[PDB]
């Protein structure tokens, strides 16, 4: 429960990126880390007081601001392909405890035609499984989408479910060994053979798409792809 | 500075886990982080942290895991701080997975329409991608009904292709010998 902003973010090459850290532990240390792999955390810069800064071991690329004791920023003036990496900032007490923000998924691009948003399917549970089993799995395929930042989630009778929810741990590459691969991911939701049947019963997969926002500009003859929510459904039978 | 032990490894449920961290001079403090593929870091110990985890100095730190469940899954990583404020040296990781006791294992694969599914193997069994570049498989996860307390392992495999059959999505893969196929 510290918090960093934005959560996610694509941009150009060239664009100016702004990260921004806020903290209420009253620590007087904050940092900001890159990670990715195989490399761990990356130091870039950090600070011990408001209104100084120094350099960590990446501070190439990369400019920080402590306006602050609650504020640390992160500036990308001319964004690079190597900026591409998740952003974490951190704040500690110096001789206690450090605790890390949630987190900033960015993305740096040579352009954003490569930007698609999900495609997302269900698919009701096998007859022979029921048969079997008396239990029933539904699965939910989210496919070519582009970077691959997405959060997906069931929700039943209107209401988000966690017991008998399985997700892959992350997507899958439609085309493993290229350039600008786009990404697919599937989920799985087990219910009661009974359930299932129940015709009154509402299933819906949902996945949260990380894009663009609206203030790119947009010449594809298409929907800017932005930051948005794709679902598919299904309900009970038989 | 910092050495993590072991690299990675898998236990069923419900057993006892031991990790390592190992430093080189003096520290001052040490804390553990947690962080499953995808989420954030969580600081679980700088000791106790609840009571099911634990920790021991001796410099050999190292992290007690009682009762592992599958929701233990993750990366473990050690981070020593050597002064009240000289930064924190993160240790490399371990790679932790915790893998569900199948009791009644029903090794399966069913056909799902608007998809192939690999199910209800014993844990033992492992998943492998298609060499084949246009078909799509997943890596086992295991789902946890706790309803009725049940906990499955599952997989998926599928492809935009006439050839492509539940019978042959798994060929790739070395699948309990007696896996029902149904017709």
């Amino acid at each position: 429960a510290v918090t960093q902003s934005p959560r996610s973010k694509v941009a150009v090459t060239g664009g100016k990126v702004t990260l921004s850290c806020h903290q209420t532990n009253n620590h007087d240390y904050m940092y900001w880390y890159r990670q990715d792999t195989g490399h761990g955390l990356r130091l870039i810069h950090y600070s011990y007081v408001a209104d100084s800064t120094e350099k960590g071991d990446i501070p190439d690329g990369y400019k920080a601001s402590r306006p602050s004791q609650e504020n640390f920023s992160l500036i990308l003036e001319l964004a690079s392909l190597s900026q591409t990496a998740v952003y974490f900032c951190a704040s500690r007490l110096g001789g206690y405890e450090q605790y890390f923000g949630p987190g900033t998924r960015l993305t740096v691009l040579e352009d954003l035609k490569n930007v698609f948003p999900p495609e997302v399917a269900v698919f009701e549970p096998s007859e022979a499984e029921i048969s079997h089993t008396q239990k029933a799995t539904l699965v939910c395929l989210a496919t070519g989408f582009y970077p691959d930042h997405v959060e997906l989630s069931w929700w039943v009778n209107g209401k988000e479910v966690h017991s008998g929810v399985c997700t892959d741990p992350q997507p899958l590459k439609e085309q493993p060994a290229l350039n600008d691969s786009r990404y697919a991911l599937s989920s799985r939701l087990r219910v009661s053979a009974t359930f299932w049947q129940n015709p009154r019963n509402h299933f819906r997969c949902q996945v949260q798409f990380y894009g663009l926002s609206e203030n790119d500009e947009w010449t594809q003859d298409r929907a800017k792809p932005v930051t948005q929510i794709v679902s598919a459904e299904a309900w009970g039978r038989a | 500075q910092v050495e993590q032990s072991p690299a990675s490894l898998v236990l069923q449920e419900g057993e006892n886990a031991e990790l390592q961290c190992t430093y080189s001079t003096t520290l001052n403090s040490m804390q553990w982080f947690y962080q499953r593929p995808g989420g954030r870091l969580v600081s679980l110990l700088y000791e106790q942290r609840g009571g099911r985890l634990t920790s021991s100095a001796a410099s050999r730190s190292s992290l007690h895991i009682s009762s592992s469940q599958i929701t233990d899954s993750g990366t473990y990583l050690c981070a020593i701080a050597s002064s009240s404020f000289s930064k924190l040296v993160f240790g490399q990781g371990t790679s932790l997975s915790v893998v569900p006791n199948i009791q009644n294992p029903d090794p399966a694969v069913y056909q799902l329409r608007d998809v192939c599914l690999f199910t209800d193997f014993d844990s033992q069994t492992n998943v492998s991608q298609s060499k084949d570049s246009d078909v799509y498989i997943t890596d086992k996860c295991v789902l946890d009904m706790r309803s009725m307390d049940f906990k499955s392992n599952s997989a998926v495999a599928w492809s935009n292709k006439s050839d492509f059959a539940c019978a042959n999505a798994f060929n790739n893969s070395i699948i309990p010998e007696d896996t029902f196929f149904p017709s």
